[PDB]
């Protein structure tokens, strides 16, 4: 039987975001030295990986979402 | 789908309201979403139960309530004299919904009409009580005893020697339940 | 049970009887003796308990049975 | 069928094969003669299938195949 | 609101400081806890209800000793029979009418032989031959029995005194209000 | 125990004594005469509109029954489904009754409901061991499982049915239990065979044979003939004398 | 039942499982579940009261308290 | 086969040419399926014994000369085919069609007069 | 505000939504029903029953008239006359065309009466509609391809279809004026069969029955007599 | 000339596919290539059941799945078919009454009500006013009992486990009233042709009133947990949606019929017993989904309580049993004192009463939908044919049409919204 593609998407979106949050943990234990310049760079890095997150939100890649008037209109004209 | 004649007064629904026609403030609407207020109310109702008395009965030290009409295991009764009340009419055999009663009778040595066989298949019986409604002499009853699980189902083939032994055992309670319910019977 | 109830019944039945009940019934319970069965069982009543708990039995045998 | 048994749990699968009153179970020991005696007093045919392949702490191949056949056939 | 006071609810109550504590920390103070009352509920047991107090009644007509013959009140043996009408019967009913409404006077003789003329035509020809040959005029007559329209079937209520459909209407006050997708009907 | 304090003992209140109870005697059939004339009228209209299939109609109390030819099944139920005066859009039940004294053994009984007119109608046809009946699952989706039951329990066969398989009985079951020639306990019984390691199927033996107490039916008839209750609008006019 | 790891016990509850009950004389009913599996306790009633099924569990719990496991292996 | 895998809408044979065509197609499917029936139901018989026994069940009704009788005998076959090809019948129902897995076996009527007399009617 | 019923709004009955044009639908179904009744002989009570009831409902439906109806019908008469080929079932099929993203009408005649059946492109969100809703038959076959393959790929449809914006030789059919929501309620209080949309459901059922009532010839004599003792049960006497 | 004319096949039976008619072309509402569109997808089948709750004891429904969604649902029933309709032909009418307790085994006194009403109609008897009110009171106590099982087991399947335990104490209290009028917690056998078996005991109407004073608070707290809960709402909205036209065409009755916006209750449309004497409302839903059917069932809790209180205040005096010993058993005291009474006692318990010939289809508003029985009488003392119409049998038949395209976690919700006890479905 075919397997559903959403299983792949769960592992992939985790794998990338999990790598992304991992790259931010050094920032949280180096904040005082990083100061304003480090913050700006981390904000830029946070901003880029956020835009890729609104892409899967915008496309339902996780395939989590996505789960009547009649066109026929009659007119009466009368006798011939 | 509706009855004949004029349609019910305002049976048809109102037109649906758009999202911005709804009467619910954004503050109330957004707060109920993020604070999860209706789920908080239900969790609070479980705290209310926590501090209320429980319903539990400690069995077998405390028993649940049973009425005088309760339908438990069968018994064959006597008169104050000591004679068996049963005269082998076989009415309880005819009315049995599950054919659980087998009776063989004849003339006793003294000429009295009495049963020689009286078997009740406790694994055919449905505990309806019909056998005891049909008796003309109150001979067959159902005691309030519900505690008689056995090991083998051969133990559930009650013969006339066991059903009389049951009546001798349970007579005070049988006479008491009959005394309570007789006016209604 | 609850502390107010279980405390009061200790003040009545004593600590040797409190442990007897924990081993069998599993509750601390106090009531008046109503009578004894031929089998030796003892019966108690207390109108002040929860409904269906006003009458109980203390069995005579260790391997008790209904 | 009178089925003498040593262990209660083991014997249970044998009762399914018969109607009520047909498979009778008797608690027996190869060294208790009364249990053997009263197992065969009503029987028409007696079978003896008792046998180990090994000695135990309670039975030597001598005890099982001799002292049991003795004790049982003496009841027959 | 819809609640009635706890003091009328036949459940065990909290007392004193605990009542004040309960009426403070609780969603609805008028809610009971479901614990019944010992001096009131199933008290006495049915086993101590006095046997001699209860009375098994009789109603005067059917249970009397002196003015009821059984055969006036034997409605089981006055049961209705099923009334059957086949195609032969309806040919005759249209042909010569009905004991309620005749088509011809049928006076004395030469009307009895007209009464078999209804019965004879019924066996020989169905209602289909009968309607074909006497024309569409008496196809209009079959509807003329019920006023020129086909009859509608009988309803099964008689709460208005006549057999009819039940008039399902919205109840005056809705139980969910408009707040839930469920309307109450009377 | 803390009594409610404004909820008194409902048993302690004294009751006003009831003296002589009197109940009028009613004949429950009498309530149905007011609708007897239209139930006859509706059945008469029905069999004039479909003379090809409607052999007769009966009326008992509030029930009008229509008796139809087996080949008329599709037309008759279409008319009773899609007519504006016959808006009978539910099948409530389809079952069979067995009459082995008839050449056609099986009577097929359909019960239909009209929510529009608050009305019920019964349709009866007949079938045989080999004579099939049209299926009406083209008109009522709810009738599908009912016909499986009639087939499973009686052997009647429904032409046009998708997936007419057994619905109630076991998988290799042979026989039709609601037939009157079929015995109550059947012909076979099952058990577990230890030697074969499965459940096996055996010829039926009963430790106690079933005791059939039919012979104790009264030697005397106990209901009688009944009472005729036809409207005068559906009786033949009587010839007046002279 | 064949999938129950040992040790195994079966309780037959009610007249229908015990011996067929109201449907004993039918073509579709097994007259007792012990034509299929072994049973250790039979609880009577249609239906037994909840106390009655509790009583049956206590009978079974007592049967287990009387089960000799390592004391049977010792006699043989 | 709209509702179920092997469903066939109930059809009434139009004539004997049609009725014989259906019988042969029924027999063909059954004897085709015999290897598939012998693995699923673990029948301890050769596929040949299964096929020769399938033949007997058609050989019983070879002399039916009524067209209304053939259709009920065909519907019974189609329904039996559907419940066997879907694993709906238990091994117990299937290998109970073979009338030698009785502990009395195939020999269940008495052979002649005398052997049934000495055994009390078998 | 509530002067007119929203089409497709829920009625209270699940699955039944408010009819876009209830009055003309009911008129179309009644007249169509009256036309198929001429396949049935005059002496059948079925036809008389259906005729009388249908004419009775047809009279009450025609008793109510939408406002501006006389004005609208005069324009619609001319609009049909001067552009008849636009609305011809023999020219543009039973459907009014194949460009489902464009308006489609067709003139249909029943029982001496004229109707236009206009099918309107579905209103969808612009954020989800690709190519204004033009149906995607797939990509064109490209590469080395045969004559036969190009035909079955639809090539001859180039010389038949039209750009949806191409509206020069065509004229826009204007819809009929509707009843008011109060007028619809008054229609309901006359006919006496519930909601208007539920009456159309019954009315289009009477239309389908005529086809079965003619094929089976229900007015013909009884097919199979009851053989003796067929409807006999257990009656005494 | 069937079956003779059918020997040679000279006639063919006109199937519904013969009378198919093409849709009207004008007002009619709505290939192989190298692409993957032409490719087919395999499906796999799944064996669902038995679930832990008692009501769905014998369900073996085989689903075909395309990924997650259900393609076709095939319930296999019969696992509790015990031959009731055949065994009823070998019993007298009084003997066959206990068979009705065991059809829908959570709604006992309303099963035996429809059998009594059917037999009473052929008997042509009118049952006394007191038994009419006793039956309508215990028919609503029964309706509350069934809904406590149905609603709380439904939410136990959906995963809410606490309302189940709270309302089974309410169930535990309401079975004390069964065991006081009869001696059974489950199978009373209390409702019988001609009224009820025995008069209610002398303190019961006070004890039901004491229960009544607090039962609404139990509904309100059960309603505290489910009605506004978003998890509950998001598991029942849009699930198992049936249109009003299809519910009728599918033989749906009860809340399955009523939840799609059809106002229809047998109690209001064909009144029986003391229902025409009581004021109550009928909850009718909008969207035809499981959330509507949950909200309609909770409203019936409050409506059944409102009937029980009215029955307590109109309880008339008099016989609770039809006053005729050729039909109902005489009192024990009469049988032991009067000649005619012992004769009528003896013949009723051996032969039974004769029912006049005829057939009747009788329906009541059972808690799970419409429950009806077709009884053929032969004028004798045993029924010639008893047929039970079970509301759940028709509901499970429409499970494929309703669960199509849904998820399996959606289908478990559809099983509970259809009030399904399989002893009802298989008779
Ligand atoms: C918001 C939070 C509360 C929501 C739930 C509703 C609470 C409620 O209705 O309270 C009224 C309710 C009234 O009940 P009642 O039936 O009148 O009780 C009378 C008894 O005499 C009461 O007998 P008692 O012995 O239970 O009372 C004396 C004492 C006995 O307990 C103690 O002295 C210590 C117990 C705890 C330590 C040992 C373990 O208990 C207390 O005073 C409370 C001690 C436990 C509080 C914390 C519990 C865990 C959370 O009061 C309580 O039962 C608890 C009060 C509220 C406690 C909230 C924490
Ligand atoms: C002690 C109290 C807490 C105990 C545990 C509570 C667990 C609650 C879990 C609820 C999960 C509900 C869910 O699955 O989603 C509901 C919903 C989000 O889904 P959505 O599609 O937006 O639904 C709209 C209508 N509910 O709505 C939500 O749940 C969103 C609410 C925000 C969550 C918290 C964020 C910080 C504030
Ligand atoms: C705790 C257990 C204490 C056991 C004490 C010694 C008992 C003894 O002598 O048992 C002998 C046993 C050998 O096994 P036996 O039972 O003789 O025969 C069966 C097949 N070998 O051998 C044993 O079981 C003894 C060793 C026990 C631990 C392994
Ligand atoms: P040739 O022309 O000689 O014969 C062809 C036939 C047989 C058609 C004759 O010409 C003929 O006309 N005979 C009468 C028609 C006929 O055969 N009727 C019955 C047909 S259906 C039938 O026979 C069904 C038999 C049973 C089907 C199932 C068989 C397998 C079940 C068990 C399998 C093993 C366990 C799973
Ligand atoms: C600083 C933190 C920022 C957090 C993220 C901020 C918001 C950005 C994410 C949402 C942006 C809009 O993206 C929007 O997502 C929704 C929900 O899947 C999509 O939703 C739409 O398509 C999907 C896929 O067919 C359907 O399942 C859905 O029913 C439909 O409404 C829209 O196609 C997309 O336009
Ligand atoms: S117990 Fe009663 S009914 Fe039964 S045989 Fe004896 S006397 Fe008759
Ligand atoms: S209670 Fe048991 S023994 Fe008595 S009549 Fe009923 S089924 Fe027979
Ligand atoms: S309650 Fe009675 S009828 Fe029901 S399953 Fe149990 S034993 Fe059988």
């Amino acid at each position: 039987s075919p397997f559903n593609i959403s299983f792949f998407i769960y592992g992939l979106v985790f794998l990338l975001l999990d790598l992304e949050i991992l790259l931010l943990y050094p920032f949280a234990v180096s904040e005082y030295v990083n100061s304003a310049y480090g913050l700006a760079a981390a904000l830029i890095f946070i901003g880029i990986i956020t835009i890729g997150f609104v892409y899967e939100l915008g496309h339902d890649a996780l395939k989590v979402h996505s789960r009547l008037k009649s066109s026929v209109v009659i007119s009466y004209l009368g006798n011939i | 789908a509706t009855p004949a004649g004029p349609p019910p007064k305002n049976f048809r629904l109102p037109p649906p309201k758009n999202w911005d026609e709804e009467s619910e403030s954004t503050i109330d609407k957004v707060g109920k979403y993020f604070l999860m207020t209706e789920m908080l109310r239900g969790m609070y109702v479980l705290l209310e139960q926590f501090f209320r008395p429980p319903y539990t009965i400690y069995y077998p030290f405390e028993k649940g309530p049973i009425s005088p009409r309760f339908r438990g295991e069968h018994a064959l009764r006597r008169y104050p004299s000591g004679e068996e009340r049963c005269i082998a009419c076989k009415l309880c055999e005819a009315v049995c919904p599950a054919q659980a009663i087998t009776i063989e009778a004849e003339e006793r040595a003294d000429g009295s009409r009495r049963t020689t066989r009286y078997d009740i298949d406790m694994t055919k019986c449905i505990y309806c009580g019909f056998c005891q409604e049909s008796c003309p002499v109150d001979a067959i009853v159902e005691s309030p005893n519900a505690e008689y699980a056995t090991e083998t189902r051969e133990e559930l083939l009650y013969n006339k020697e066991k059903l009389l032994a049951n009546g001798d055992k349970w007579e005070p309670e049988l006479a008491a339940a009959i005394r309570a319910d007789a006016p209604y019977r | 049970s609850y502390p107010t109830r279980t405390l009061a019944n200790l003040r009545k039945i004593g600590l040797k009887e409190y442990f007897r009940q924990l081993l069998y019934i599993g509750d601390t319970k106090y009531g008046e003796l109503v009578g004894v069965d031929k089998f030796g069982n003892k019966f108690y009543e207390n109108k002040e308990e929860l409904p269906l708990r006003t009458r109980w039995v203390d069995y005579a045998k260790h391997d008790y049975d209904a | 069928v009178i089925v003498p048994y040593r262990e209660e749990m083991a014997k249970r699968h044998l009762k399914v094969s018969g109607d009520l009153g047909r498979v009778i179970f008797m608690e027996f020991d190869l060294r208790n003669t009364q249990s053997i005696e009263e197992s065969v007093r009503h029987s028409d045919v007696v079978y003896n299938l008792i046998g180990r392949d090994y000695p135990t702490k309670n039975f030597s191949l001598a005890d099982v195949h001799i002292e049991g056949t003795e004790r049982i056939v003496e009841a027959v | 609101s819809n609640a009635v006071s706890i003091t009328k609810k036949y459940t065990v109550q909290s007392t004193g400081i605990w009542e004040r504590i309960r009426r403070a920390l609780v969603i609805d103070p008028n809610r009971s806890n479901g614990v019944p009352l010992n001096p009131y509920n199933r008290n006495p047991s049915p086993g101590d209800n006095p046997p001699l107090e209860y009375t098994d009644p009789v109603t005067i007509p059917a249970g009397d000793i002196a003015d009821n013959p059984y055969w006036k009140r034997d409605f089981r043996r006055n049961y209705p029979r099923p009334s059957v009408i086949a195609q032969a019967q309806q040919v005759a009913l249209l042909s010569v009418g009905s004991a309620a409404q005749p088509r011809v006077e049928l006076i004395g003789e030469e009307g009895t032989k007209a009464l078999v003329a209804a019965e004879e035509e019924g066996k020989e020809k169905g209602v289909a031959k009968y309607l074909e040959e006497k024309g569409a005029e008496e196809a209009k007559r079959v509807l003329a029995l019920t006023g020129g329209l086909p009859p509608t079937p009988s309803g099964q209520t008689m709460v208005t005194g006549q057999w009819d459909v039940h008039k399902y209407g919205l109840a005056e006050e809705q139980s969910y209000g408009g707040s839930y997708p469920c309307r109450s009907f009377v | 125990v803390a009594l409610p304090k404004d909820a008194p003992n409902p048993r302690a209140i004294p009751r006003e004594p009831v003296g002589e109870i009197k109940q009028a005697l009613v004949n429950p059939a009498d309530k149905y005469q007011s609708k007897a004339d239209n139930l006859h009228k509706y059945g008469a209209w029905l069999m004039s509109c479909l003379p090809k299939y409607i052999q007769q109609f009966s009326v008992w109390k509030d029930e009008l029954t229509i008796y139809i030819c087996p080949t008329g099944v599709i037309p008759v139920f279409s008319f009773l489904k899609y007519n504006t005066n016959a808006e009978f859009t539910q099948v409530s039940d389809i079952t069979a009754v067995d009459f082995p004294t008839r050449e056609m053994r099986f009577e097929i009984v359909y019960n239909l409901l009209s929510v529009r007119h608050n009305a019920r109608i019964r349709v009866k046809t007949y079938a045989d061991e080999v004579t099939p009946v049209p299926s009406i699952t083209s008109l009522y989706m709810g009738a599908n499982w009912y016909e499986r039951e009639v087939y499973d329990m009686f052997g009647v066969l429904f032409v046009g049915h998708p997936d007419l398989r057994r619905i109630m009985t076991d998988y290799g079951f042979e026989g039709h239990p609601l037939r009157k020639d079929f015995p109550l306990t059947g012909y076979t019984e099952i058990r577990y065979d230890e030697e074969k390691k499965r459940i096996v199927v055996e010829p039926l033996e009963l430790t106690q044979a079933f005791r059939n107490f039919e012979g104790g039916s009264s030697a005397w008839d106990q209901v009688g003939p009944g009472i005729d209750r036809t409207p005068d609008t559906f009786k033949l006019p009587t010839p007046k004398p002279e | 039942y064949d999938q129950m790891p040992d040790p195994r016990w079966v309780i037959s509850m009610g007249s229908c499982a015990n011996g067929g009950g109201y449907y004993h004389y039918s073509y579709s009913v097994v007259r007792g579940c012990d034509r299929i599996v072994p049973v250790d306790v039979y609880v009577p009633g249609c239906p037994p009261t909840s106390e009655a099924l509790m009583y049956g569990i206590f009978q079974l719990q007592r049967k287990m308290r009387n089960t000799k496991i390592t004391r049977m292996w010792y006699r043989k | 086969v709209q509702p179920t895998k092997f469903a066939v809408t109930v059809r009434q044979s139009r004539n004997w040419a049609d009725a014989k065509q259906r019988v042969i197609a029924a027999y063909r499917a059954w004897i085709r399926a015999a290897p598939e029936i012998q693995t699923m139901y673990s029948i301890p018989f050769p596929v040949s014994h299964i096929r020769t026994r399938i033949r007997q069940e058609f050989e019983r009704h070879r002399y039916v000369n009524k067209l209304n009788v053939v259709d009920v005998l065909l519907q019974q076959s189609n329904a039996d085919f559907q419940e066997t090809m879907n694993f709906w019948r238990q091994q117990s129902h299937v290998m109970a069609f073979f009338k030698e897995e009785h502990f009395r076996g195939e020999k269940r009527l008495p052979s002649n007069f005398i052997t049934g007399f000495l055994e009390g009617r078998n | 505000k509530g002067k007119f019923l929203v089409p497709g709004a829920p009625t209270g009955l699940t699955g039944l939504g408010t009819h876009p044009s209830p009055r003309s639908a009911l008129l179309y179904l009644y007249h169509s029903t009256l036309e198929k009744l001429k396949q049935i002989p005059e002496h059948s009570v079925y036809r008389q029953s259906v005729e009388a009831v249908t004419r009775h409902r047809l009279a009450l439906v025609e008793s109510v008239v939408p406002e501006g109806y006389d004005a609208w019908v005069e324009r619609a008469k001319k609009l049909l006359e001067e552009h008849a080929d636009q609305f011809d079932p023999t020219k543009v099929g039973p459907e009014g065309g194949e460009e489902v993203q464009g308006a489609r009408a067709v003139k249909v005649e029943r029982d001496g009466r004229v109707f236009v059946v206009s099918r309107l492109p579905k209103e969808e969100d612009e954020r989800v509609l690709e190519w204004d809703g033009e149906v995607d038959e797939g990509p064109e076959l490209e590469g080395s391809r045969t004559l036969e393959e190009k035909i079955e790929g639809g090539l001859e449809k180039i010389f038949t279809r039209r750009d949806v914006k191409d509206t020069v030789g065509r004229v826009e059919w204007e819809p009929e004026p509707q009843l008011t929501a109060e007028q619809v309620a008054e229609l309901e209080n006359k006919i006496g069969a519930g909601l208007i949309e539920e009456v159309i459901q019954v009315a289009e059922g009477e239309l389908k029955l005529v086809d079965t009532m003619v094929k089976a010839r229900v007015w013909e004599p009884l097919e199979e007599q009851p053989r003796p003792g067929q409807w006999e049960y257990f009656e005494r006497k | 000339a069937e079956p003779q004319d059918g020997f040679q096949g000279t006639r063919l039976i006109p199937t519904g596919a013969d009378f198919q008619s093409p849709p009207d072309p004008f007002i009619d509402e709505g290939v192989d290539e190298d692409s993957v569109e032409g490719r087919k997808v395999r499906h796999y089948t799944v064996n669902f059941g038995p679930q832990h709750p008692a009501a769905h004891g014998v369900l073996r429904l085989i689903l075909e799945l395309n990924g997650e969604e259900i393609v076709r649902a095939d319930p296999h029933v019969g696992l509790l078919h015990r031959g009731t309709e055949k065994l009823c032909e070998y019993k007298t009418y009084m003997q066959a009454l206990p068979y009705f307790d065991r059809l829908d085994y959570v709604s006992m006194m309303t099963n035996e009500q429809v059998f009594s009403l059917a037999v009473e109609k052929l008997l042509n008897i009118e049952i006394p006013p007191r038994a009419k009110f006793i039956r309508t009171m215990f028919g609503e106590i029964t309706r509350i009992l069934n809904h406590l099982m149905s609603v709380l087991s439904h939410a136990m399947d959906v995963g809410a486990l606490t309302p189940f335990l709270w309302g089974f104490e309410e169930r535990e209290k309401l079975m004390e009233f069964y065991e006081r009028v009869s001696g059974a917690r489950l199978h009373a056998a209390y409702v019988r042709p001609g009224g009820v078996h025995q008069d209610i005991p002398v303190g019961l109407l006070d004890d039901i009133y004491q229960w009544a004073t607090q039962f609404g608070d139990r509904i309100d707290e059960t309603e505290e947990m489910l009605t506004d809960n978003r998890i509950w709402i998001n598991r029942l909205k849009g699930v198992g949606v049936v249109s009003a036209a299809d519910a009728l065409n599918l033989s749906f009755t009860g809340v399955m019929l009523r939840g799609s916006g059809v106002p229809w209750d047998v109690r209001k449309s064909s009144p029986y017993d003391a229902y025409d004497q009581v004021e109550f409302d009928v909850p009718v839903g909008i969207n035809g989904d499981c959330y509507d059917r949950y909200l309609c069932r909770m409203e019936e809790f409050r409506q059944s309580l409102r009937i029980i209180h009215q029955c307590l205040n109109k309880m008339p005096a008099g016989p609770v049993r039809y006053e005729d010993y050729k039909i109902t058993p005489p009192p024990r005291a009469a049988m032991k004192e009067n000649m005619e009474a012992l004769i009528h006692h003896f013949l009723l318990f051996t032969k039974g009463y004769a029912v006049p010939p005829g057939d009747t289809y009788t329906a009541i508003e059972a808690p799970k939908g419409e429950m009806g029985v077709y009884v053929v009488s032969d004028g004798s003392e045993r029924p010639y044919r008893v047929h039970i119409r079970a509301p759940g049998f028709a509901h499970l038949s429409g499970f494929d049409h309703i669960t199509r395209g849904h998820l399996l976690a959606d289908a478990v919700a559809v099983i509970g919204t259809m009030d399904l006890v399989f002893g009802e479905v298989d008779r």
